[PDB]
């Protein structure tokens, strides 16, 4: 594979270069929210973000070296995790608010417009405060997001040996960035540990957000795009 | 197989 | 506190000293398993393990320094994670099998006795194969299990500053163990990363198993202990 | 809670 020959700085450049753009919502600020209006906006935004995510995944070093179904399995298992860590990253400079889209900035009170949404909101806001407290760097963020893609579904399958090698390469890249920033050896593995334990929580928010979507689908509050239903059926 | 199609293109 | 003063080897000795016992099931291998019976066995075992886990948690360095409800909160979010990583640890030397108890060794096909259980079994088996592939050490296991207790519920909360300081110390302990084993610094960072990524999957198994229990609780296939219902309604 | 009771003693 070509991803193993990459250097740490070259790994960083490829990840930053593949970053998906920040999309806008269909929001109209003369429409105070109902429940179906907010859920429709959130699902419409997620649908358009998934399209950019798929083309982002193919630009993650080592991801194309996987078979087609293995690429499908990883994205099916990690898509909501990847959306959420991107949302948390966007909201870093907005304490107490979730930046879904530049024209869609919601706080904790807006979440009550949907049954059970405020519980997910507070978890998302807690992750944003943690990134802000740790002063997470963009180079670290794109490494964490790549780790989610390769790790979330790897134990749910030679292809794993390749994935574990690429994962080790991202770890070397994370340590490489922390060494550049002047962190000592003890600070490096401590910060490395602090970053990776976030993934346990992002995984937890994804499972909770996955069941919330399945209920809103079953209760039929808002219809869903076929692609979003396929990603959602993959978790049931 | 929508996810399959977007990964090919 | 006293947990910050602990050295690396003293940290490992304390965690190894607090290890809970391996409990035996009420299982009779003359009887065949009804779906309600196997569920009653597993939940009865999990209920007796919870009593020992609560006493194990109090000996985890830094855990007693927390207020009562903070201890309640951390245990309520991580209890099934801690049960599952222990089960996975006991099953390392039994490939393709789950050692719930020394007299209760189950494989894939017997998980089909319960609806949706074989999906959980395969994840637990896959986690056990990963530990065996990495050849997880008992000193590393007790560190990971203490990390689960302190980390899984910290963001669902000065109390956090103390927990994060204890977590940093466990990270130093993990690195100290790998350096003693002759690993290079690159090998230490990678192994530390590999071990911590396991916890993401353990959270996923706990979430799925949490919803499987809540399902069997509503279907009333078999009732569970009141302690188990208290933890179950925390989720 | 039972958990609070067992944690107390
Ligand atoms: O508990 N559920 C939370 C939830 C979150 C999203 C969502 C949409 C777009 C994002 O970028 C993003 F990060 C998240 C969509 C639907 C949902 O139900
Ligand atoms: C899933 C599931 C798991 C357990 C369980 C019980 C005891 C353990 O040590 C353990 F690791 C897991 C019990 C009931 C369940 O439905």
């Amino acid at each position: 594979s070509l991803a193993l020959s990459l250097t740490a700085d070259q790994m960083v450049s490829a990840l930053l270069d593949a970053e998906p753009p920040i999309l806008y919502s269909e929001y109209d600020p003369t429409r105070p929210f109902s429940e179906a209006s907010m859920m429709g906006l959130l699902t419409n935004l997620a649908d358009r973000e998934l399209v950019h995510m798929i083309n982002w995944a193919k630009r993650v070093p080592g991801f194309v070296d996987l078979t087609l179904h293995d690429q499908v399995h990883l994205l099916e298992c990690a898509w909501l995790e990847i959306l959420m860590i991107g949302l948390v990253w966007r909201s870093m400079e907005h304490p107490g608010k979730l930046l879904f889209a530049p024209n869609l900035l919601l706080d904790r009170n807006q979440g009550k417009c949907v049954e059970g949404m405020v519980e997910i909101f507070d978890m998302l806001l807690a992750t944003s405060s943690r990134f802000r407290m740790m002063n997470l760097q963009g180079e670290e963020f794109v490494c964490l997001k790549s780790i989610i893609l390769l790790n979330s579904g790897v134990y749910t399958f030679e292809e794993k040996d390749h994935i574990h090698r690429v994962l080790d390469k991202i770890t070397d890249t994370l340590i490489h960035l922390m060494a550049k920033a002047g962190l000592t050896l003890q600070q490096q593995h401590q910060r490395l540990a602090q970053l990776l334990l976030i993934l346990s929580h992002i995984r937890h928010m994804s499972n909770k957000g996955m069941e919330h979507l399945y209920s809103m689908k079953c209760k039929n509050v808002v219809p869903l795009s076929d692609l979003l239903l396929e990603m959602l059926d993959a978790h049931r | 197989k929508i996810l399959h199609r977007l990964l090919q293109d």
